[PDB]
């Protein structure tokens, strides 16, 4: 990734122990993959010359290790009771299935490591954390069909990670607690359709990796950072800030459309209590997310004086420029797509 | 095994009645102050011994026991020969010492089984 | 510009994290073990102490 | 009677293992641990080959460990109880006496032994670690074994990685 | 570090100079190409040191002609104040609001307690830090090393002398201070250090020697601020930079000569320090294995961007260092549709740019 | 009006976030040890 | 098989008064344990034995209060008048908003709380009049999207099969 | 009481065993220890799933290989740790 060639094998086993872990038609293989994408994920977020970087290293690891301890303890119970790789009926150890993978995938009220270990992150690492590490948990609470479980993690990943983001003026702890809440959204597409959830999945993960890329090339670590950010126009920052009224689904921008597609394929599914509960969860996050464009809404601010010239790299500000016309005119593409019929 | 079992148990007992043996017909005199003290060649210790102890060989270490769970899984294939496909067994085993050549190969070049110092 | 949006009796005393994310770790003093080569030992000729 | 005994030293061992708050004792605690972990294991295979190999993974493992005691938390007070010894004491007598009073037909283990399988089985003749091996280096599942090499390797290459060798040695108060 | 004369003649470079000015050096570049292929006893950062007048301009280009190396001035205003285009922006004073003038070297010596000041001090601080890294990226990818007129470690001992002077407050100070603690830990220590020692009285004189008028009518040059110059540098910046480079203090009363400067450094063995791995004598410049050689180098290289926007900090407590969002929309509109920063310095057609219709080219590592 | 609209509602999800934000200033091995017991939970009702 | 493994609408309305309360003071103490075992661990530790109790009867204890007030409201309001309806449970969340007032020695507390409650009430009474669910079983659950049967990707080849759709 | 005469003491062990995981305990090692025994307990636990089956005992290996490479991620961030802090106290460690 960055600075070194074994960054980039170390992501390459990344994909391939996720890659392992979600094809795998045995909880074993599924429980292999985990450990092997923990080792791929273990050495990146680790870094001497930063003292938090090893102690967010070590939660990840103590959260880790603990919830695939538990996931192969009830994989094993499920295979002495129901001696096939899935249960007929529900019962008790498929919740111990699905809490454990909760546990890895961050979702409330097993959510307490997640925001507090983001403080000791780089911005990319961050953004590994919050997209691809959610693909293998997240998959593979789709084998379950528990209902009560699954909203319980619902209602409460909704209410805490929109109430939670509230408090921290730190973008990394600010946006990890989005992430918990953008996390309700997909477990609450979970058990009505596995392609909405993949859709949901890959606007957020396109909405997070166009978000992660003006922090990371900037390096805004925190809120007031955003307001002594300097560009050379203050029309260009109002245009780089519309991405977070894309996040909070306003329409007519390009993050409307997974939300409102969960929505759609929720009250089909007659589904419409927690729906609202969760009208009411992206409220609060979008308030939280204006706090962010208060830095660029308002078109004049009184701004430090040293700093002159703005900077940045080549081809991530190039890469940077074509996501976020995509994330504000997105929805002129709505013709095109067909994953949706 | 549950054979083995009690003759270990056996070779424990015997052991203990040899040691106690041994601190019964020993020579009981008085214990003294500075009898007890630790040796440390002569002289005062300065320090104790449950001072923290400086580890120059911590990648040797996790190397070893990385190396070592490599051997739990050569062990199998002296019976696996005479009962599988010949091509797969051999292609496994080549490549499995191979590999284990050029891991521990690149460390050499690395220079990372030279002592931390 | 404070650590949190609302600060609260306990949280309030905290301090800003670093703007640079990177926070190096300080040298501290470190006190190595005092072994005596003394006169007993072999290798120390009889009435040799050294203090390593 | 060999197994409701090692039932029983699982049991306090167990109880003594949650209650150690020093390194060492939980280091004892969990190498009588499987020691006896090692001799049940045995008793549900046919042949005795994975408890031997489990306990050369964990005295390979806790061999480091030692190690990383005396580096860190070399320093600490050991704190002997009466409470747990007489607890542990009365727990071990008591399952002792359920084990003598209890049906050992019943309590015995399901899983079949190299003698509990039947005559007929000729798969029970050939030598006794052959098939239950197999299939590391068979068609199917040499893959997996393949998988677990480059792993092992991806493993030492992390380990290298987050191991600095050149910033010096480890220790309390670095 | 051999001499020209030792040498037997010019340079040889031990391999091919990499052109860091033209292509990208990242992590995808880092397999073909090796960072420590280059390097030899010469590629060393040398930093020129000394007093507001002692020679050094003269003394460092006379080094850098006998060692073989880079000659790197003293960074002035006239990098951000006359552009690419030569146009000089000191014309747009009229326009521009009070708070937002142009404020250089002379607009100090004229006006010493004026508060913009203090920004030209933290101004100049970037601008040392916009060299170093320049520094830096000739000395690994090329393996030629560097003169330096003056140090961006070098510059916190004029924010203290404007201070105890009192041209500056105690929030500038600590501005200034966050700010260097914010940046100044990414830097790499240079290898060897000269300090010119002068008196106070005789750089006067030296200020005699030059004869410009900005410096002689002015007030700042006096018997206490050089100094407080002279024990900043001897009694805090020297003793901190003496525990990683290879201090050299010499009298500069006279007009001195460069060939037995020259002739002292290669009576030092810089080997000496490489016996042991934790030496604080060269320990940012050593470098165990070739990768750790190319991530210094892809960290300075790749990462200059990083490294300046590691300035973007929040700090408004200060009145004289934040600029009024009126006057800041006036700044813009005055200064950025002056002839030349219309655009990015590239693609500007007002100043005689041609063929922009097939052109998509940019710099690297360059100020929008 | 606004003490049962927008600016009490403020008031309210600011106290909330301010007590939700005690509930993150523990060591992991409190939110361990509750994970701990929710799997515990779930076992002792296998067997009833 | 008992008295305690008892649901609240098993019976209509009125008709029954201990499943009722044993129901409701069951879910009562479901939300009582699960917040105060995420209270006494997390924020304000008790440190000792007793106030651990302590802080789980204090948050355990004023919900039975709200549990036996609503039910009791409900079933006086229902063996009152004849017919069955809303406002009855409307003045049941009142009663419980009362209760939380008496628990917070704030009267604010208890009308809002009082509204809150009955507007769920209210709510509940519509769910359970109208016939419609709150938490549904899914009637569509997409597995997957279109050729979810073309889209094996697999390098291995397929032994045949033992089964045939041909009838014998 | 199938599930109570057989495997229903592996699942106390191992309940046993994670309360020592997240005990409140002065060191890191001690946690260590502790995964140690976890992976003990399931060790027992897949064997016995494992010896139901009759040749499937292969992949009681595989466990054992995941489950010290576990052991060694752990061993390097208890090494990591003293690249950055002088000691391996939980309460020395960043709590946010
Ligand atoms: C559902 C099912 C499961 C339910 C589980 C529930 C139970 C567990 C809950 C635990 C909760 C908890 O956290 O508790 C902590 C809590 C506090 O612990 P603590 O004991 O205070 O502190 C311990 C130290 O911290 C310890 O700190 P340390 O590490 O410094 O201590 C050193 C450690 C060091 O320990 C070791 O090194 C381990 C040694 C083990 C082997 C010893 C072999 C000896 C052979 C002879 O020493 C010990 O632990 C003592 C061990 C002594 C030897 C035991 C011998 C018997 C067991 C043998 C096992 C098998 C091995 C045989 C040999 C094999 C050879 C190959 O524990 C208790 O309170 C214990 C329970 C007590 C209950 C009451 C007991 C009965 C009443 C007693 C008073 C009677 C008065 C009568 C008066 C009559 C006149 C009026
Ligand atoms: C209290 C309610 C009244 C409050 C007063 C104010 C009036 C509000 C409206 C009243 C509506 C009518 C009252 C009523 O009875 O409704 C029943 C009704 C429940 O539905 P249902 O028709 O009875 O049947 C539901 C299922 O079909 C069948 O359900 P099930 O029987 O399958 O459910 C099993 C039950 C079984 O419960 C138990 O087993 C627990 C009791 C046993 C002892 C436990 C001891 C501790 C654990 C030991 C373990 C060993 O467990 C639970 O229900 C657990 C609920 C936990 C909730 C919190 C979860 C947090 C999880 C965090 C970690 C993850 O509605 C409500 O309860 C809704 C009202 C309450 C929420 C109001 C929110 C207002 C916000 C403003
Ligand atoms: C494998 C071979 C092991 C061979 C040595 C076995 C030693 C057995 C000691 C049994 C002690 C029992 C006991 O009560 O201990 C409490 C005592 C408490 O100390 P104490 O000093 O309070 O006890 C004195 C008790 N009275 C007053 C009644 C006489 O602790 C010890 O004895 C220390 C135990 C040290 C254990 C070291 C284990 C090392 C493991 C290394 C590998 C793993 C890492
Ligand atoms: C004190 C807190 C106690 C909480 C108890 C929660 C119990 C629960 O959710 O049970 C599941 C039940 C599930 O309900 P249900 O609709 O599935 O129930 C039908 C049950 N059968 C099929 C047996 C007839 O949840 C509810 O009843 C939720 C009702 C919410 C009512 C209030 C809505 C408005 C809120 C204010 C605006
Ligand atoms: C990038 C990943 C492309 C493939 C993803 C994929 O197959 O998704 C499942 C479906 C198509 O798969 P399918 O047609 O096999 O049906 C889904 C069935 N499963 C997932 C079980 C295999 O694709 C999508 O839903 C679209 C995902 C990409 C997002 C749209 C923009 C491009
Ligand atoms: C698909 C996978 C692609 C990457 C494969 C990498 C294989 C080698 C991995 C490794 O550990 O290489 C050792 C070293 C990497 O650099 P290292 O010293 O680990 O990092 C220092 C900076 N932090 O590498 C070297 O020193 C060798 C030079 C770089 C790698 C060249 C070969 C791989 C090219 C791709
Ligand atoms: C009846 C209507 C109730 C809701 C009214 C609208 C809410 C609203 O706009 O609240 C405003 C509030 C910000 O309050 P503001 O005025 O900025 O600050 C005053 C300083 N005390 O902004 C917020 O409170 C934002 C969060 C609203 C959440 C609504 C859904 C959950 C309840
Ligand atoms: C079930 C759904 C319950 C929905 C409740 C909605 C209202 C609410 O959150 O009330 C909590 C109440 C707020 O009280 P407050 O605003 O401080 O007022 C003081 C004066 N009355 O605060 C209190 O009354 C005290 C704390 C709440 C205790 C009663 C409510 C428990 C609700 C179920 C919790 C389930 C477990 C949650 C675990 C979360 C882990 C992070
Ligand atoms: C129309 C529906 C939506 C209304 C949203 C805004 C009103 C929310 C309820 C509210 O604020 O009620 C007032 C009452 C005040 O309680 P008290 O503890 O006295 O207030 C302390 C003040 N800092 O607050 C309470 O009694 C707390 C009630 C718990 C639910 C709060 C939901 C927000
Ligand atoms: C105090 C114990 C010290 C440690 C002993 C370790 C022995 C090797 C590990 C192991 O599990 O070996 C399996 C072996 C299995 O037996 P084998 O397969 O070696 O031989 C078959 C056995 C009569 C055919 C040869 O068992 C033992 O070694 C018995 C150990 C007795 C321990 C007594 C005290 C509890
Ligand atoms: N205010 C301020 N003035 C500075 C700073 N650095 C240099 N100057 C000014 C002081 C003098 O007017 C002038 C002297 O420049 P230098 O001391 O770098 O040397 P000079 O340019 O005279 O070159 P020379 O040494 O003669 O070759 O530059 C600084 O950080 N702040």
């Amino acid at each position: 990734m960055f600075n070194n060639s074994s960054k980039i094998l170390f992501i390459t086993i990344m994909i391939i122990g996720t890659l392992i872990t979600v094809t795998s038609n045995s909880w074993l293989g599924a429980w292999m993959g985990l450990e092997i994408n923990l080792l791929s994920f273990i050495p990146l977020l680790s870094d001497n010359n930063n003292l938090m970087s090893t102690e967010a290293s070590l939660k990840y690891f103590l959260t880790q290790v603990l919830a695939s301890t538990v996931l192969l303890f009830s994989s094993i119970l499920l295979m002495l009771k129901n001696n096939m790789n899935n249960e007929i009926n529900e019962s008790f150890t498929s919740m111990i299935i699905m809490s454990a993978l909760l546990l890895k995938s961050g979702a409330a009220p097993f959510h307490f490591w997640f925001p507090n270990m983001m403080e000791g992150l780089t911005w990319m690492n961050a953004l590994m954390l919050m997209t691809w590490q959610k693909i293998a948990p997240l998959m593979l609470i789709s084998y379950l069909n528990i209902k009560y479980l699954l909203l319980i993690s619902v209602i409460l990943s909704v209410i805490i990670g929109a109430i939670g983001g509230l408090n921290q003026t730190s973008l990394r702890k600010l946006m990890a607690f989005s992430s918990i809440n953008h996390l309700g959204w997909m477990l609450s597409s979970l058990m009505i359709s596995e392609s909405i959830w993949l859709i949901y999945f890959f606007f957020y993960s396109f909405l997070s990796f166009v978000l992660t890329f003006m922090f990371n090339i900037f390096k805004l670590f925190h809120l007031n950072q955003l307001f002594s950010w300097f560009v050379n126009s203050k029309i260009l920052k109002f245009t780089l800030f519309m991405n977070f009224l894309s996040l909070g689904g306003l329409p007519p921008f390009l993050g409307f459309l997974p939300k409102w597609l969960v929505i759609q394929q929720l009250t089909l599914c007659n589904q419409y209590f927690m729906l609202t509960l969760m009208m009411m969860s992206t409220l609060i996050t979008l308030f939280f997310y204006l706090r962010i464009c208060y830095s660029a809404f308002m078109m004049n601010y009184f701004e430090n004086n040293w700093i002159m010239k703005m900077n940045m790299n080549s081809i991530n500000y190039n890469m940077y420029m074509i996501m976020t016309f995509f994330s504000i005119f997105g929805l002129f593409l709505i013709s095109l797509f067909y994953f949706m019929f | 095994m549950f054979s083995i079992i009690f003759i270990a148990l056996l070779i424990l007992l015997i052991t203990t009645i040899v040691m106690f043996l041994a601190s019964i017909l020993s020579k009981k005199a008085l214990i003294d102050r500075e009898k007890s003290s630790p040796f440390e060649c002569g002289f005062d210790p300065k320090s104790s011994s449950r001072l923290p102890f400086s580890l120059r060989f911590f990648l040797i270490t996790i190397i070893f026991l990385i190396f070592d769970v490599e051997i739990a899984l050569i062990l199998p294939m002296i019976i696996i020969m005479k009962y599988s496909n010949i091509m797969i067994w051999t292609i496994t085993s080549i490549i499995f010492i191979l590999i284990l050549l050029i891991g521990l190969y690149h460390e050499w070049n690395q220079g990372m089984l030279n002592w931390s110092n | 510009s404070g650590p949190v949006m609302y600060p609260d009796e306990v949280t309030s005393l905290w301090t800003v994290p670093p703007w640079n994310s990177k926070v190096t770790p300080v040298e501290k003093s470190v006190r190595n073990l005092t072994l005596n080569f003394g006169p007993q030992h072999p290798a120390a000729h009889g009435v040799l102490r050294l203090v390593l | 009677m060999i197994q409701l005994m090692l039932y029983s030293l699982i049991i306090t061992t167990s109880i003594i293992f949650l209650n150690m708050i020093h390194p060492l004792a939980l280091g004892l605690t969990l190498l009588i641990q499987t020691i006896f972990v090692c001799l049940l294991t045995g008793l549900m295979t046919k042949s005795f080959w994975y408890s031997y190999i489990l306990f050369l993974i964990f005295l390979g493992g806790m061999l480091v460990l030692f190690i990383y005691v005396t580096s860190l938390a070399s320093n600490e007070m050991f704190n002997l109880s009466m409470k747990l010894t007489l607890f542990s004491s009365l727990i071990l007598i008591f399952m002792l006496i359920l084990s003598f009073i209890m049906d050992k037909t019943s309590s015995s283990l399901f899983l079949m032994n190299n003698d509990m399988q039947s005559i007929i089985n000729m798969n029970s003749y050939f030598m006794e670690n052959s098939l239950s091996l197999n299939k590391l280096y068979n068609f199917p599942t040499n893959f997996i074994t393949i998988l677990l090499m480059n792993y092992l390797l991806i493993t030492l290459i992390v380990i290298v990685k987050i191991t600095k060798l050149f910033k010096g040695p480890i220790r309390m108060m670095s | 570090i051999s001499g020209k004369t030792m040498r037997g003649g010019p340079r040889v470079p031990k391999a091919a100079p990499y052109p860091y000015k033209t292509k990208k050096y990242s992590v995808f570049n880092a397999i073909f190409d090796k960072t420590s292929k280059r390097f030899d006893e010469n590629s060393k950062v040398i930093c020129v040191e000394g007093p507001i007048a002692a020679g050094k301009s003269k003394f460092a280009k006379e080094l850098a002609e006998e060692l073989d190396m880079e000659y790197y001035p003293a960074v002035d205003l006239d990098l951000i104040y006359i552009n690419s285009y030569g146009y000089d922006m000191r014309k747009l004073d009229p326009q521009l609001p009070p708070s937002c003038r142009s404020y250089d070297v002379r607009n100090f010596c004229l006006d010493p307690s004026h508060d913009l000041a203090a920004q030209f001090q933290i101004r100049m601080y970037m601008l040392r830090y916009s060299q170093y890294i320049d520094a830096l990226q000739h000395v690994l990818s090329t393996g030629q090393g560097v003169v330096l007129e003056r140090s961006p470690y070098s510059d916190f001992v004029f924010m203290e002398a404007m201070f105890r002077q009192g041209y500056l407050s105690r929030g500038a100070r600590s501005v200034y201070n966050e700010l260097r603690q914010n940046t100044i830990g990414e830097l790499l220590k240079p290898h060897l250090v000269i300090y010119l020692d002068l008196p106070v009285d005789a750089v006067k004189k030296q200020i005699k020697a030059r004869n410009v008028d900005y410096e002689v009518q002015s007030k700042v040059f006096s018997d206490a601020y050089l100094s407080d110059l002279e024990q900043l540098y001897k009694q805090q910046y020297l003793k901190d930079i003496s525990t990683h480079a290879e201090l050299l203090i010499y009298d500069w009363t006279a007009g001195g000569e460069t060939e037995v400067v020259v002739e002292d450094i290669e009576r030092i063995d810089f080997n000496q320090f490489e016996a042991d791995i934790h030496n604080k004598k060269m320990l940012d410049w050593r470098f165990p294995l070739e990768a750790e050689w190319c991530e210094a180098r892809i960290k300075y290289c790749h990462e200059k961007p990083d490294l300046m926007n590691y300035f973007n900090v929040p700090r408004f407590d200060v009145p004289e260092l934040v600029r009024s969002a009126d006057d800041g929309k006036v700044w813009r509109d005055v200064w950025f549709n002056a002839p030349g920063m219309k655009y990015r310095p590239g693609y500007n057609a007002d100043m005689g740019d041609e063929g922009l219709l097939t052109k998509t080219k940019i710099g690297i590592n360059q100020g929008i | 009006s606004e003490y049962f609209g927008g600016q009490h509602l403020y008031q309210k999800l600011s106290m909330y976030s301010k007590t939700l934000f005690l509930m993150h200033n523990n060591s992991l091995k409190i939110y361990l040890l509750l994970f701990v017991f929710w799997i515990l939970i779930l076992l002792i009702l296998l067997f009833l | 098989m008992s008295l305690l493994r008892s649901k609240y609408y098993d019976h209509p309305d009125g008709e029954d008064a201990f499943g009722k309360i044993v129901a409701t003071n069951k879910y009562a103490v479901s939300a009582g344990v699960a917040w105060s075992m995420f209270d006494v661990l997390t924020l304000s530790k008790p440190q000792g034995y007793l106030p651990t109790l302590g802080r789980f009867a204090y948050n355990t204890g004023p919900l039975m209060g709200m549990a036996t007030a609503f039910t009791l409201t409900t079933l006086v309001a229902t063996n009152a008048r004849g017919k069955d309806d809303k406002i009855n449970y409307l003045i049941g969340g009142f009663a419980a908003g009362g209760v939380f007032g008496a628990w917070k020695h704030n009267h604010v507390a208890g009308l809002c709380a009082g509204l809150f409650l009955g507007i769920a009430g209210v709510i509940k009474k519509m769910s359970i009049e109208q016939g419609w669910e709150f938490f549904p079983n899914t009637p569509i659950k997409q597995y997957g999207g279109l050729n979810i049967a073309g889209n094996d990707w697999t390098i291995m080849a397929d032994p045949p099969k033992n089964w045939t759709t041909e009838k014998p | 009481m199938i599930m109570i005469l057989y495997w229903s003491l592996p699942m106390i062990l191992f309940i046993l065993g994670l309360f020592c995981f997240v005990s409140n305990r002065k060191h890191l090692l001690s946690m260590l220890l502790s995964l140690e025994f976890i992976v003990l307990m399931l060790f027992f636990m897949l064997f016995i799933y494992l010896n139901m089956l009759n040749y499937e005992s292969y992949f009681s290996m595989m466990f054992l290989t995941f489950s010290v490479c576990e052991g060694a991620l752990g061993l390097s961030i208890l090494v990591s740790m003293i690249r950055t802090h002088g000691n391996d106290y939980f309460q020395s460690f960043s709590i946010m």
